[PDB]
């Protein structure tokens, strides 16, 4: 049934991880004709992490591996839109490109892995 | 004179142009962003103009002067080179068919194309410490459109010529010796 939410009755056998989600806000310029977005309140959010695996690729000499990750959760997130994207990190600031079944129950995700978090408790 | 002050230069004479042309052709709002976004973004649903660098031409063989420092017996030798760089300009809006007041995105581009062109423009903008050069082409793309709807994306170039500088250091002689022989 698209009623009851499935994933959350899933979470209770399979167990999960724990990560940090922020949700944006509205953007703003930088006399460059650059956007610099901002986000607001990262809370913690319980979610069910997987694989996909990266293989790298070359354009010349250059590596460039891209780091993805596959995210489970019962969020109504947002990748993309004529607004910003969302953020998380599990040890890592990521952001992701995809939806999920949102308004019923649950969603599904993805995510890109940005260079590193600042410290200080993982900020 | 490097990119960034060119940039923000270039940013603030298209706010104005666009703020001229709102007056002129009465779009309800406009907007200037840069197609060199760093991070992820995802455009915005107004008349937008847009702007990027191709390339670059060196435009002629460098010229150095010589400046003497008197107190470290020092020659400082700055070189100039008259640049010329390549920006293209292009813009969007969606037509509304229900709408009876009609305004192009075309329209757009050619009144921002026609506001560099002026006499007057290009004296407000000698003062600037830069010049621009002759427009020879507009072209209209059309395009499919996250919507599943078209709409075109014209676009131009413009050629900005400056001057780039940067200094050196070099020995300083105070005096002549010779002999002469048969």
């Amino acid at each position: 049934i698209p009623g009851a939410n499935l994933l959350r009755m899933a979470f209770g056998v399979i167990g999960t991880q724990i990560v940090r989600y922020r949700k944006f806000e509205q953007r703003v310029k930088n006399d460059q004709a650059q956007y610099v977005s901002m986000f607001g309140e990262p809370f913690d959010l319980a979610a069910s992490v997987q694989r996909v695996r990266r293989d790298q690729y070359a354009q010349f000499n250059l590596e460039f591996q891209r780091n993805y990750v596959m995210i489970f959760a019962n969020f109504d997130m947002v990748d993309l839109d004529r607004n910003m994207a969302g953020d998380q990190f599990l040890w890592t600031g990521r952001v992701f490109q995809l939806e999920s079944q949102g308004s019923w129950f649950y969603q599904d995700g993805w995510g890109v892995c940005l260079a590193v978090d600042i410290g200080a408790a993982k900020a | 004179m490097f990119d960034g002050e060119l940039i923000a230069k270039l940013v603030v004479e298209l706010n104005a142009a666009m703020t001229s042309a709102q007056e002129a052709l009465q779009f309800p709002d406009f907007e200037v962003v840069q197609k060199a976004q760093p991070t992820q973004q995802g455009t915005s649903t107004r008349p937008t103009i847009f702007f990027q660098k191709l390339f670059d031409i060196p435009r002629g063989w460098p010229a150095t002067d010589w400046h003497l420092d008197n107190t470290a017996r020092k020659y400082v030798e700055i070189t100039r080179q008259h640049v010329e760089t390549t920006f293209q300009i292009s813009s969007l809006h969606w037509q509304n068919p229900e709408i009876t007041h009609v305004v192009t995105a075309s329209d757009i581009a050619n009144y921002v194309r026609a506001y560099f062109q002026a006499r007057s423009t290009i004296e407000r903008v000698k003062e600037l410490d830069f010049l621009i050069l002759r427009v020879s082409q507009i072209s209209n793309e059309a395009f499919e459109n996250d919507n599943h709807q078209f709409e075109f994306h014209p676009s131009f170039d413009m050629v900005v010529t400056y001057n780039q500088y940067i200094r050196l250091y070099e020995n300083a002689a105070y005096s002549a010796d010779g002999v002469l022989i048969g």
